[PDB]
């Protein structure tokens, strides 16, 4: 029949799919350091002979949401968030390097230092931080600078053990990975660290989502959801009376 | 020659939409 | 020969029924996790070929599956979860099935219209001097 | 002791599958109409 | 042609997750804590778990 | 001729002039 | 002889 | 394609190995 | 119109710069 | 006598786990009686 | 006749 039905069939897909994404995003509201996703829809046309009265539309991510997330403050002295631009340099469970801004710390048995997914996170030399197990007040500093006492030792043997290591590269030239960290969209990039980078040590950052400005993007493409449906049975039923002109 | 592939709702999408698998769209252009 | 025409339109019209039944097999499989056999449905799709060199029939060569990844679902809970605890379940899209229905329906009536003309052009040649 | 365990339904979760289930029911009983529209259509190759 | 494939709905398990618990504060009211099961014999008189 | 500002399906390529549309 | 078509046999 | 022993019976299965 | 030889597909790409 | 028997229409075109036909009446689907 | 048979007679 008229390619108009799968026209605007490919143009409902989308709109589920752009939903989805929104979906999404409605879901980590309460997430710890989660980024945005934007979600728009691109125009491509078919060319070729004829005329010009097909074209596409693709849902694809343009970007994210780079502004500062909620800051919590929680009172816990492993609670770091970034203030300002700047980013977290993690390894995941694979070993590939990434960045991260969820700020909700924890020290395992063994005095390495992670993240709340497990990540661990690097240190002055490029190095998951491990600092000494018997440890007796962590008191992270401004700059990254962790600061612990060991157990047993008085209040006045205060001494600096590793430096977070923070990353402020350009937001545009990141991408985000398949596991929520993320990376440079150029492969093989080092990642530097920044001296201007600061922790605000004692609060967590939350997401950035804004419920409201997806909630009035969510009323639009159901709309235009519908309209498209309604194109899909309306060129169905020009078809169908079309079909009398082989009946003799 | 001949020619084939999906028809319906997948081939009737931009070639982004990965939903075709790769051989059978190669059947498109021409075989023997 | 109007008679090799019948051998297009009847071919055709057993092409669109394997569509259809593709189609059906896809809406009845969209939220199936489980299988007889031990790997998740992927949403099927009929390829109809041109044997192109007069009469060219439409043939159906064989079913050939969907790419697209399987929706992953968190489920930790459920038996059938991964390490991650994700259930996987068919990539089957309902708006490009829907589609597919309005677009068999309609190819297999219109196929019917073209064999029934045909039909009378056979009948009136049988007239002809007589 | 001192107290009972109750049920464990997650409600939201039964009335979400429910939702579910009504439209797949629903789209195969489209394909039950387009498959006797296309029985009746096709009654016309024998009439004559 | 492989095209027609059925389906039909199936119990694969059952949520064994701790339910609600209700306190009655009642000295015959008892209930498990986090897995577990108590044997008892219906009207037949075969073991179950409940 | 008629409409003046009829688009061109052809891809653009900035060095062919097209002649799809009606250029006159 | 679509590359990677499915069968109709058993597995 | 017209053959001379009657087609045999498609079978829809639980399990593939119990067939 | 008619023509001798077939005419050519359409193309839809994501991004016109690469075809 | 070798004739063929079965339910017609949505019960036999059911799968066989359904267990809607006797199973008297589905064994007469092969040729036997 | 049919094992499973009705009748179409009173019980």
């Amino acid at each position: 029949m008229d390619r108009a039905l799968f026209l605007a069939m490919s143009g409902a897909k989308q709109n589920m799919q752009a939903l989805q994404l929104r979906a999404n995003n409605l879901a980590n509201v309460s997430t710890t350091g989660f980024r945005a996703d934007l979600a728009q829809a691109r125009s491509m046309q078919a060319y070729g002979e004829g005329h010009p009265s097909r074209v596409f539309s693709m849902t694809e991510r343009p970007g994210h949401n780079f502004a500062q997330g909620s800051v919590i403050t929680t009172g816990r002295d492993l609670d770091v968030t970034i203030e300002g631009s700047g980013w977290i340099s993690v390894l995941d469970h694979t070993g590939k390097e990434g960045l991260t801004r969820n700020g909700n710390l924890k020290v395992d048995q063994n005095g390495m230092l992670t993240n709340a997914s497990g990540h661990l996170v690097l240190g002055e030399n490029d190095a998951p931080i491990t600092l000494p197990i018997p440890l007796s007040k962590i008191e992270i500093g401004r700059d990254g600078t962790i600061s612990v006492l060991p157990q047993g030792a008085p209040a006045e043997e205060f001494q600096a053990v590793d430096r977070i290591k923070l990353v402020k590269p350009n937001d545009q030239s990141l991408f985000k990975d398949t596991n929520g960290l993320f990376r440079h969209k150029t492969p093989n990039q080092p990642y530097e660290a920044d001296a201007t980078v600061s922790l605000q040590t004692g609060a967590i950052e939350g997401s950035n989502v804004n419920a409201v400005g997806e909630m009035t993007a969510l009323i639009d493409l159901q709309r235009q959801f519908e309209m498209q449906v309604k194109m899909m049975s309306t060129a169905e039923e020009m078809d169908k009376s079309s079909d009398s002109l082989l009946r003799m | 020659n001949m020619v084939a592939g999906i028809p319906g709702a997948l081939s009737n999408q931009p070639p982004a939409d990965a939903s075709i698998p790769q051989d059978v769209a190669q059947m498109k252009d021409g075989s023997v | 020969s109007l008679f090799n025409v019948f051998n297009v339109t009847g071919s055709a019209m057993s092409a669109e029924s394997v569509r259809l039944n593709t189609t059906s097999s896809n809406l009845a499989n969209a939220d199936s996790v489980s299988s007889s056999a031990k790997d998740t449905y992927k949403a099927r799709h009929a390829v109809f070929g041109a044997e192109l060199s007069d009469t060219v029939p439409v043939k159906v060569m064989g079913i050939v599956e969907s790419d697209k990844p399987l929706s992953a679902e968190y489920n930790p809970d459920h038996p059938l979860a991964n390490e991650e605890g994700y259930i996987y379940k068919p990539n089957v899209n309902v708006m490009e099935e829907m589609a597919n229905m309005i677009s068999a329906s309609r190819a297999y009536q219109t196929n019917v219209q073209v064999a029934d003309s045909s039909k009378q052009m056979l009948l009136r040649t049988l007239q002809m001097g007589q």
